[PDB]
């Protein structure tokens, strides 16, 4: 971090969230004024407010505010800016954005648009990858247009097809076919997304990979045309075409076969005169057959899981090509630090379809950064909301270690001791993913959440043992907030008479079974019987805190709190899972016998899309009750909520209508029978 | 639960534009002891919300307006309802904290014929013949008469604290403007220098109606402290068999 | 030759003339008494003793403080006298003066009255005629409204309170009135409501007019708010005086006895 470097004095950071903060943070070690631009809304940001100045560019949508380029250059002049960076996607793919830019004194940090160009179209990418001398996934060149043709095509490439629309951040419009019928009805419904969000129609069929590794080169490139490629980054595991946990060493990938990948990504850079930082995709198969799948311009979302084992800075560096300096490190200096995993912790539902997108404002927010070999990149705060105008991300949390045991351990520590409060994380995920046997010994696919829960995620199934350690925790914790109701200051008229009780017999309902638990205290030791297991619980037992360690028979448990209430029922979040559990005494558990039991029956929704719109929010879930003016959610249809009321029984079977998805009218926002 | 805390999830709760609603019960559970707050009528009269809570152990009543529910504008039910609520805390020595977001009292015919001018006055009774700590707190628009309706400093409050983004004004800035430059017919300029100069605490600070403007992010604390110093107040009010609330 | 004697005479004859003579022919078109001939009726002859005659408001904002714009008294006569030889604070509103719109100097008129009163244990009453709030004074008016009310709720309880509505009145000026003892109105002049029709027509569009939202008869039959209603101006100040004769003058006070038959 050399500050005799003039690069640029004054850069214009054109994105929002983490990458943006991290980005001026990276500009703040230069000592480089940061011009970081924001929507009316996101004036309060962390990014906004840690940059030197900021213009607003506009409303709250992003097509309005950051796709108005009127305002874009307005915020241009008023700060005279001289760099831009398009961050994560946005308007990287914008050959218009580059074109202006290029107008303006702003220099469009990154590759050529020629390549731009090349990699948006999957067919021309293909062909210009097979002359860069890079092994291609299988398949045929060129654009289909007749039903005929792609059978055709599936005739010669095989059975699994990969019918593929070009452009797309992240692998949109990947389908899977498996029949001739397949191929064509396919080919079909294809061509309609295609239309439907791209209108390119360049269906790009080729054949597809079974057990695949989706394995990531990044390649660094100055102005002068070097290329050098840094170690690699697996990320096997993923769902809905996103990718949720990023191994940057690959376990499965080997020292020889990683530097033929980066010689070959080398080539394939020097090919086009990369000037950037890029990322080339491969389909890695048991004979580490690596196919290139798509080359990305733009810098990678998960770029630090490797700059941790690289050691180097990848934004440093790549402002300093934007100076258009050479590549002061060599392929030498490139050594691996370690071991290094990365999770993205986003506001979605894991429970549904394996994370569903949510809205609400964040009361509580506190990282593990107290955890050695832990570090957060995020760019919201306690306060900041989710917003349905962009996409929903938390943050991104990455542990670096001497092996890969370390390093998951560390992700398993960090994430317990993560605090998130007022929206719906996918914690439990992450860290079932991080402690799976199969994702621990290294046998892992592209299909991973599709097989291992064939159903759907259900949560962390605690064992035995475990089942007593979280009965002991929830009994003690209980008598713990008991014993300090007991605790009063002294009145000086009405001393108060502290009851003597020894053992708390209590009765806790974990699921569906009820456990007689005996509770006795010493100190700050409880002592814990569940029908017959004996068990030490130790702790400061500090109930204000969100994050309350234990220490059950030697073993250290960090868990949280999350609700309580008189009536018994506690919330506890024990190893990323919550559990409801309801504690009572022995008298009252008995006495409730006698208690009716108040049911409720809501089953059987259904309803189409009459309207088109964006969602404001979602209202039902599969197996609610509708009737006459039951409505399944909220559609907005220039400016007017209706109430769409459902008029008739049926049965749900899945949900498409999402908070924050522009669902048109006759979507069938909820499928149904 | 240390008494210094901060909740910066406070800091940005109050929209910027007045047209928009939030929840007082975020701020009530940030501000409180543990987030624990028991709650009196939660379905009645849902436009003001009072309950007890902790503050660094001790017992406080907490009376709030709610903008989501009619605006937070008072009527009569929640006159009674907050009337007797804080004539309880009163009887038995339980300090009182206010969080003030009213844009006025309610109107129409029917508040009108139900006797909205004598609960009305029910809770300006209550809030006045108040003798524990009260503590106050503006975190957004306070107009009319249920600025000082809501316990303001002149009612004898011990300390008075806006948020940055308070609105204390006589009443409506618009209906202001219209009322006073209605000979000038020029308000294009005048609303601008009107809202400029008066939709701010500044006028109300200046003349010393509130004791600071505090940061959203502090408020805990500040309260905190507070409660400790008024721990120890008494007040002398001349002698009566009892008074005659507006019943 | 020093100017303060003239000075003080013209002050004193401007004064005792409210806001202009043309004002007052208005006020007496609308079947209407003015403030001073209000309290001369209330009171036994020759023994008003009236205070702060020449306090001014001291806002100066929006050009109030042009001579034009300062009126001696400031749209309130306050003082004390005796009623059947019992001593009384009594407090009136004079709607020439700025509409008697609450300001500064009105509201501190009023709350030394009402401090005097309860140092030495006698009634107020308060005739009530006004606008609503100086929005001209700013702040001041809602800090002199809660003082105003403070008092009242301090002694209430200690000293008895009444008010007679002898005019339109609206705003928080509406809280005094609910916060005494005892609120008489005068038919088809006076009004007690929060907010005037227009403000009505605003938020749900209902038409009603003056009287049905804040007459006598509303507030007298159907809202439980006032107490009586009467005629006019001197019947009704003749029935406060009968009223005024049974109440005690003090809590300390025993219950008035009189000459029985």
């Amino acid at each position: 971090y050399d500050p005799n470097e003039k690069t640029f004095d004054k850069i214009l950071v054109a994105n929002r969230g983490e990458i943006a903060c991290r980005v001026i943070r990276t500009c703040k070690k230069m000592g480089i004024k940061t011009v970081a631009i924001h929507s009316d809304v996101d004036a309060s940001s962390v990014h906004v407010k840690m940059a030197d100045e900021a213009v607003c560019v506009g409303p709250a949508p992003t097509s309005k505010s950051y796709l108005n380029m009127d305002a874009i250059m307005e915020a241009i002049k008023k700060t005279r800016a001289q760099a831009v960076h398009p961050g994560y996607g946005f308007l990287s793919e914008n050959k218009e954005f580059a074109r202006c830019l290029a107008a303006e004194d702003v220099v469009f940090i990154g590759p050529d648009t020629h390549a731009i160009q090349a990699m948006g179209d999957k067919i021309e990418s293909k062909l210009l990858a097979k002359k860069a001398e890079v092994n291609t996934i299988p398949g045929f060149d060129g654009v289909v247009k007749d039903a005929e043709e792609a059978v055709r095509i599936a005739r010669e490439i095989g059975y699994p097809v990969m019918i593929k629309a070009s452009a797309g951040g992240g692998g949109k419009g990947m389908r899977i076919a498996w029949d001739d019928e397949e191929t064509r009805d396919g080919f079909r419904l294809s061509s309609q997304e295609a239309a439907s969000s791209f209108g390119d129609d360049r269906l790009l069929i080729e054949k597809f990979i079974d057990n695949p590794r989706h394995i990531e080169i990044q390649v660094l490139g100055d102005k002068h045309g070097n290329a050098l490629w840094l170690n690699e980054r697996e990320c096997s595991i993923q769902r809905r075409n996103q990718k949720v946990v990023e191994e940057a060493p690959s376990i499965f990938l080997d020292a020889e076969t990683r530097r033929a990948m980066g010689e070959q990504a080398v080539a394939l850079a020097r090919a086009v005169k990369y000037s950037s930082a890029g990322t080339v995709e491969f389909l890695v198969d048991s004979k580490k057959n690596f196919y290139f799948l798509e080359m990305n311009t733009r810098l990678q979302v998960e770029h630090p899981v490797t700059e941790c084992i690289t050691g180097l800075d990848l934004v440093q560096e790549m402002i300093r090509v934007a100076k258009g300096y050479p590549l002061r490190h060599k392929q030498a200096d490139i050594r691996i630090n370690g071991w290094a995993v990365e999770c993205r912790v986003y506001a979605e539902d894991p429970y549904k379809s394996f994370g569903l997108p949510s809205i609400g404002r964040l009361s509580q927010y506190q990282e593990p950064l107290h955890l050695p070999g832990v570090r957060v990149d995020s760019g919201i705060q306690p306060g900041s909301d989710i917003s349905i105008y962009y996409d929903p991300m938390i943050s991104k949390l990455i542990t670096y270690g001497s092996d890969r045991t370390e390093a998951l351990k560390r992700m398993a520590d960090a994430l317990d001791n993560y605090v998130i409060r007022g929206v719906t994380h996918n914690i439990a995920l992450l860290r079932e993913v991080i402690i799976n046997s199969r994702f621990v010994k290294g046998d892992i696919s592209t299909k991973f959440l599709s097989d291992v829960y064939p159903d759907g995620f259900k949560g962390h199934m605690l064992t035995k043992s475990e089942k007593n350690q979280l009965l002991a925790i929830a009994s003690s914790l209980f008598v713990a907030f008991q014993l300090r109701a007991q605790h009063f200051q002294e009145n000086s008229r009405m001393p108060v008479i502290k009851p003597d009780i020894a053992n708390w017999e209590l009765s806790v309902k974990l699921h569906d079974k009820v456990h007689t638990v005996v509770a006795s205290n010493n100190g700050s030791v409880f002592s814990v019987e569940v029908d017959g297991s004996k068990l030490n619980v130790t702790s400061t037992w500090n109930l204000a805190s969100p994050l309350l360690s234990v220490s059950v028979d030697g073993t250290q448990r960090t868990v949280q709190c999350l609700s309580r209430e008189a009536g018994g029922n506690m919330s506890i979040q024990f190893l990323g899972t919550v559990y409801k559990v309801n504690i009572l005494t022995r008298l009252a558990a008995e006495l409730n016998k006698f208690m009716l039991e108040k049911v409720t029956e809501d089953t059987s929704s259904v309803l189409r899309s009459p309207m088109p719109g964006v969602v404001v929010a979602v209202s039902v879930k599969p197996g609610d009750a509708v009737a006459e003016g039951q409505e399944i959610c909220v559609i907005e249809a220039m400016k007017m909520q209706n109430s769409m009321t459902a008029g008739k029984t049926g049965t749900v079977k899945s949900v498409h209508c999402q908070a924050g998805d522009t669902v048109g009218e006759g979507d069938l926002l909820v499928e149904l029978e | 639960d240390p008494s210094d805390r901060l909740v910066p999830e406070l800091d940005t709760i109050v929209p910027l534009e007045s047209t928009k609603a939030y929840n007082m019960v975020d701020i009530i559970h940030s501000v409180v002891d543990e987030r624990e707050f028991f709650e009196i009528m939660p379905n009645y009269a849902k436009n003001i919300i009072v309950g007890f809570a902790r503050m660094n152990g001790r017992t406080v009543g907490i009376v709030g307006n709610q903008p989501k529910v009619a605006s937070g504008c008072l009527d009569i039910n929640s006159s009674v309802k907050g009337a007797r609520f804080v004539r309880f805390c009163d009887a038995f020595n339980i300090p009182l904290i206010t969080f003030v977001d009213v844009p006025g009292f309610l109107p129409g015919t029917a508040q009108e014929y139900g006797g909205i001018i004598r609960h009305g006055a029910k809770l300006l009774y209550a809030f006045a013949e108040a003798t524990v700590p009260k503590v106050t707190v503006i975190t957004r628009k306070a107009y009319g008469g249920a600025y000082y309706v809501m316990s303001s400093k002149h009612l004898c409050g011990d300390t008075n604290y806006a948020w940055p983004t308070a609105e204390i004004a006589v009443m409506g800035a618009k209906g202001a403007v219209e009322i006073i430059f209605k000979g000038h017919e020029n308000v294009e300029a005048a609303q601008a220098e009107y809202i400029e100069k008066f939709a701010n605490p500044f006028p109300a600070a200046v003349r010393g109606f509130v004791d600071d403007i505090i940061q959203p992010s502090s408020t805990r604390a500040r309260i905190c402290c507070d409660l400790d110093v008024l721990a120890s107040k008494k007040v002398q009010r001349p002698w009566r068999k009892h008074a005659n609330i507006p019943l | 030759a020093t100017s303060v004697n003239e000075r003080i005479e013209n002050k004193r004859r401007t004064a005792l003339l409210g806001g202009g003579q043309r004002r007052i022919d208005a006020q007496h078109k609308r079947g209407k008494l003015t403030a001073r001939e209000r309290i001369s009726l209330l009171l036994d002859p020759g023994s008003f003793v009236e205070s702060d005659m020449f306090v001014e408001h001291r806002c100066a904002d929006f050009g109030m403080a042009a001579d034009k714009n300062k009126f001696p008294g400031d749209s309130v006569v306050t003082g004390r006298g005796r009623i059947n030889g019992r001593l009384v604070y009594v407090f009136s509103q004079d709607f020439t003066v700025f509409g008697g719109s609450l300001s500064g100097a009105h509201a501190q008129k009023i709350c030394k009255i009402m401090d005097q009163a309860i140092t030495v244990g006698a009634p107020v009453i308060g005739l009530n005629d006004s606008g609503g709030a100086r929005i001209q004074e700013g702040v001041e008016s809602l800090a002199g409204y809660a003082d105003i009310f403070l008092r009242n709720v301090t002694a209430s309880g200690v000293i008895p309170q009444i008010s007679l509505i002898m005019g339109p009145c609206a705003g928080g000026a509406v809280y005094s009135p609910a916060l005494t003892d005892f609120t008489f109105m005068v038919k088809d002049t006076s009004y007690l409501f929060i907010t005037g029709p227009d403000v009505v027509k605003s938020v749900t569009n209902e038409d009603v007019t003056q009287e049905e939202l804040g007459g006598a008869k509303t507030h007298t039959t159907m809202s439980g708010v006032a107490h009586r209603a009467f005629e006019n101006d001197v019947d009704a100040l003749c029935n406060l005086r009968d009223f005024f004769n049974y109440l005690p003058l003090s809590s300390q006070d025993p219950a008035p006895v009189r000459e029985c038959h």
